[PDB]
Order: C-alpha cells, then sequence, then structure tokens
C-alpha cells in the first residue's frame, strides 16, 4: 500500500515529489 | 484546488470520487484504503444545516478516474456502498469535530494499475512526519476558485502549520482531532482544497519506505485561499475507530 504501481513501482518520482523531501 | 496542477495519470491510486448517482453529482472525494472500504468525511454524508442526511440507495462510487466527467471506460470501476458508518461523536453543530465517515463497498473492487489503497498511519511515521514545516499532498477536483470545475484531476503541495497559529486563526474551537495547513501570508506560494475537494486525502510520502500514508481528511475552511486563513483536515492518526 502506497506504492503508486506507475510511479513506485516502475521505480520513478513524480513531478512534485521533489518539494516533499526538500520540505522535510 | 485553487492553485494546484494537473495531477500525472495514476498520481493518486487511492483517489476516490463521491457520486450522488440520479442525477449525477460530484458530492465529495474520498480515499481507498483496503478493496472494500473507503474513508471519507461525515458532512459529505450528513449536515442537518444544510438538510443533507444521505443513505447508501443514494451514494454510489466510481475509483481510478482522472477527468472529472469523462467515462474512463479500461481504468475506472463504479462500485455501490453496501453501509455507512459515521463517528458517533462527529460535532456538526460547532466545529466538525471527528469528521470521519467510513463507506463499505458491495463488492471488493479489484486492484489495477490505476486503482490501489493508501496506508494508514502508525505512531512511529505518524511522529516522525506530523511536523510543522513538512508538507503534505492534496488532491481533488474541487472549485478552481471560490464562487470552477477542473477537468483532470489536481493536486497541491502543502506545508504543515504549527497549532497555535491555527489556532489563532478562526473563532472556531479547535480540537486535537484536526490539524491545518497552508502557506503563510508572506511565503510566496499559495494553494489550498475547497469545498468539494472534502473527503479527500490529505497524504505524506515516508522516505523509510517510499511509501504514501494519509495523514488527513480534506475536512473544513473558511474561504479557498483566503490570505491568513488556513484549511482544516481530519487528523486520521487520532481517529485511527475498530468499524472495520
Ligand atoms: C460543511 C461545513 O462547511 C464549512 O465549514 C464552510 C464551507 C466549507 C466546506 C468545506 C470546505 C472544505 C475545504 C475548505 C478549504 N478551503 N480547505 C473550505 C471548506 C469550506
Amino acid at each position: 500500500c502506497g506504492l503508486r504501481p506507475l510511479f513506485e513501482k516502475k521505480q520513478v518520482q513524480d513531478q512534485t515529489e521533489k518539494e516533499l523531501f526538500e520540505s522535510y | 484546488i485553487v492553485e494546484g496542477q494537473d495531477a500525472e495519470v495514476g498520481l493518486s491510486p487511492w483517489q476516490v470520487m463521491l457520486f450522488r448517482k440520479s442525477p449525477q453529482e460530484l458530492l465529495c472525494g474520498a480515499s481507498l484504503i483496503s478493496d472494500r472500504w473507503v474513508l471519507t468525511a461525515a458532512h459529505c454524508l450528513l449536515y442537518p444545516p444544510w438538510d443533507k442526511n444521505f443513505t447508501v440507495d443514494d451514494l454510489l462510487v466510481r475509483i481510478g478516474k482522472h477527468s472529472r466527467t469523462r467515462y474512463e471506460r479500461k481504468v475506472e470501476k463504479i462500485s455501490m456502498l453496501d453501509k455507512i458508518y459515521i463517528h458517533p461523536r462527529y460535532n456538526w453543530k460547532e466545529n466538525l469535530d471527528r469528521d470521519i465517515a467510513l463507506l463499505k463497498l458491495k463488492r471488493p473492487i479489484e486492484l489495477s494499475d490505476y486503482i490501489h489503497p493508501v496506508c494508514l498511519p502508525d505512531k512511529q511515521t505518524a511522529a516522525k512526519l506530523l511536523h510543522a514545516g513538512f508538507k503534505g499532498r492534496v488532491t481533488g477536483w474541487g472549485n478552481r476558485r471560490e464562487t470552477v470545475q477542473p477537468s483532470v484531476l489536481q493536486v497541491v503541495n502543502l506545508p504543515l502549520v504549527e497549532r497555535p497559529v491555527c489556532k489563532a486563526s478562526t473563532r472556531i474551537r479547535i480540537t486535537d482531532n484536526m490539524f491545518c495547513a497552508g502557506y503563510k501570508p508572506g511565503e510566496g506560494k499559495r494553494g489550498d482544497a475547497c469545498e468539494g475537494d472534502s473527503g479527500g486525502p490529505f497524504v505524506m510520502k515516508s522516505p523509510y519506505n517510499n511509501r504514501w500514508y494519509q495523514m488527513g481528511i480534506v475536512s473544513w475552511g473558511e474561504g479557498c485561499d483566503r490570505d491568513g486563513k488556513y484549511g482544516f483536515y481530519t487528523h486520521v492518526f487520532r481517529l485511527k475507530w475498530k468499524v472495520i
């Protein structure tokens, strides 16, 4: 769960993800 | 979703859209948290101030969509509820406290590349993540701004704000069952869920296990992208209610 099949699974980052970790 | 952006295809697998069956009508957002359980806000089903008391026979759900109008034929999965569960201590005449409801689907949805359960938070994740400054993610089809109906699923990342700040920005009695997020007057960035986005997920990505946990449910707010006002979300963890 929480592992989106077209991103996490394929091992790819989505457009805005950078922001999340960056804000961390 | 004020100031949002077009969601990439497959961005939020857990995204679910609440629909009044006849006449067709997008009532609220919601999230998939198991192949037969959906999580949404109580006021999307019961809010007497505007005489609203939805039964199962009046609701229908659609999962795996992208556009707000067209039918996603090889992706979408329409399913009907089988029972509704609204929190016993939900406060509608005061501060929308415990605005949470579970929708039990009739037939377990079959997972795909466009339909997949979001994780509920655990103390560790809830503890390491729920910290002011850390931005979560909100998705939805609501008003492009306030009185507006988006074509593709919108997305926007929002920063959590300190409890004092939240409490100070409203006359309404904030309770521990809700947090608040959004930019501050001055950060030079904007965005916000808005009515209609309601019942949707406020999720945060954990770097420990690279998976998306749902932290809040879009609940209430004053306006949409108003300066000096922040949106409130039901606090899922403090509500992790047992009905399942």
